């Protein structure tokens, strides 16, 4: 986050596995996995997806 | 089989017999600095990051001093086996944004209610006669170093609301129930006169906290605060709390949070400020009983 | 390093050597009564009554001989956590009941997409990207002394069903996951020229066994017969069988249930006779990864 030091704010980062409809809104964006950034107290955060697939590998 | 104990003398010019005649004991007589007796209820605090299945949040009460647990097997009333959704259920589910205005009276909600359509753990919740959950309930609001106000942030567990006509408890199961919306208090106490088609809703007002209490007591409950010049946010860790060690969810609602705007939001010299405030709850421990076909409740 | 093997000499007038010059252990040469030799492919028996979580039913195969089972942590490809339902979703569901007449040429079941609308089951497989389940098949089918009928019930795994169009693999994802209801093979291949509004559905001849191969080599597969005279139902336990230890549910389905009057059903002297068959499968060691919104698919 490059904004000033007088700005705050949170943040929700999301990653959802595929098979659904992609996310829309936070509604549904909430329940996959995610993380919660307050930007007034972390200028970055950090967001693993984890490897989550049915085959051992993906195609590039 | 007498029973010799000591008294406490006051005025001096030392023991007393008790016999009990019964077989019930019921019949017998009754037998008789800045550090707080009670640690536990003066809102202990988990003494960050809090991992709940696949859901991460980045100031925290306990209430009543007491982690969310299982059941014991000593305290289990149900015999079949409970289902234990775990991560599936077990995760911080984001409420729809409130907004605090310079008017606001404050919000509030009922646990379990407010989750009810929340991924699976509504699905158990519905699919099942008997359930129990503790919760972890994170309350966001942020603003800068220029904004002024304080929110009272309250876990009240069986929050009993007052109704808004002269018939008693006439509050019906649709308004008392309204899901991650919740509701509002309100200044003034206005009295519901339409016989024909009453509203047969809550009418809580906020300096009596809904219930007829004076708001400034609301502090004997859980609570933290979040005033703007020190924090952002508030957590409250809710264990199950009943009569009960476990119940019907779609009845009862065993916890209710309540935000109350205790200092007035201000900024600058813009009359005209709002900030959001965001709800984020995880139920914690949940366990069911009793599947079925499952519950449809009326709506509206 | 030379490795010195054994030949097995035929006609006599006796070792071989061999070495791998490539570091690639793919550039190697190869290196080469009643009793059935393969004990496991030849349907053995569970050698009652079958609870499973609130369900309980009073001739039973095991797949391959392999019973059900969790993911070794050794052959886990997914890092998140794991949702086990447990007796939420493991538990015995009754598909619609089937009529077995003089005519049927015989039905067939996906799995799991039979059970995708049943109770918390279809709920967690719809929620998870991945999911894995074993399931235990109770086909049930009681006539009188005075019937007479065979029916041999198959599980393939892999059961791909041929189309009905002169275009390659072109039943649609709608027809080829009809749920509970299933379909039924015919007798006759039927060619769809409708090259407007294609039926886009399957065409599976039941001596052809839907797929190109000989009904009667279908025993290759875990089977039972449920003759009238001998036996009432016929129970599968099917292990979860893939080339993956865990994949999506909603994409692939991984048994099919195929039901064949292998002896037409007939009855004293009269030519109306029909008798219910009912499918009962309990899904076993369900695990689900990836949650998320809940999936919807196209119908209709």
């Amino acid at each position: 986050f490059c904004g000033s030091m007088m700005a705050t704010g949170k943040l929700l980062v999301s990653y959802a596995p595929p098979g659904a409809e992609a996310p829309k809104s936070r509604k549904e964006a909430m329940l996959g996995t995610h993380v919660i950034w307050d930007i007034g107290l972390q200028s970055s955060c950090t967001m693993v997806v984890p490897w989550i697939s049915n085959t051992t590998y993906r195609l590039t | 089989g007498a029973q010799v104990s000591s008294q406490k003398v006051g005025a001096h010019e030392i023991n007393y017999t008790t016999i009990n005649y019964y077989r019930d004991s019921a019949s017998n007589a009754a037998s008789k600095d800045f550090a707080q007796d009670p640690s536990k209820f003066t809102e202990p605090v988990k003494d960050m990051q809090l991992t709940l299945g696949n859901s991460t949040i980045t100031n925290s009460v306990v209430a009543y001093g007491r982690w969310p647990e299982y059941i014991k097997d000593s305290e289990a009333n149900p015999v079949d086996q409970p289902t234990e959704p775990a991560v599936a259920a077990c995760r911080f589910y984001t409420l729809d944004t409130v907004t605090w205005r310079k008017e606001s009276r404050g919000w509030w909600w009922k646990l379990p209610d407010a989750l009810k359509d929340m991924g699976l753990f509504g699905q158990n919740m519905f699919y099942h006669y008997l359930g129990r959950a503790g919760y972890t309930v994170h309350v966001q609001c942020n603003a800068s170093k220029f904004h002024q106000g304080a929110l009272g942030v309250f876990a009240v567990p069986e929050m009993c609301l007052a109704g808004d006509s002269t018939t008693h408890m006439f509050t019906k199961y649709e308004n008392a129930n309204p899901g991650e919306k919740g509701g509002e208090f309100k200044g003034s106490f206005t009295l519901d006169t339409n016989a024909t088609n009453p509203a047969r809703n809550f009418c809580p007002v906020d300096y009596l906290f809904g219930s007829g209490v004076l708001a400034g007591n609301a502090f004997v409950y859980p609570h933290q605060i979040i005033n703007l010049r020190t924090n952002n946010c508030a957590t409250l860790v809710l264990p199950y709390v009943n009569s009960l060690s476990i119940d019907s969810m779609t009845k009862h609602n065993n916890w209710g949070i309540a935000i109350l705007p205790l200092a007035p939001l201000d900024f600058a010299t813009e009359s005209s400020t709002e900030i959001p405030i965001t709800l984020t709850i995880a139920p914690m421990c949940c366990e069911f009983n009793g599947l079925r076909n499952i519950t449809v409740p009326r709506t509206q």
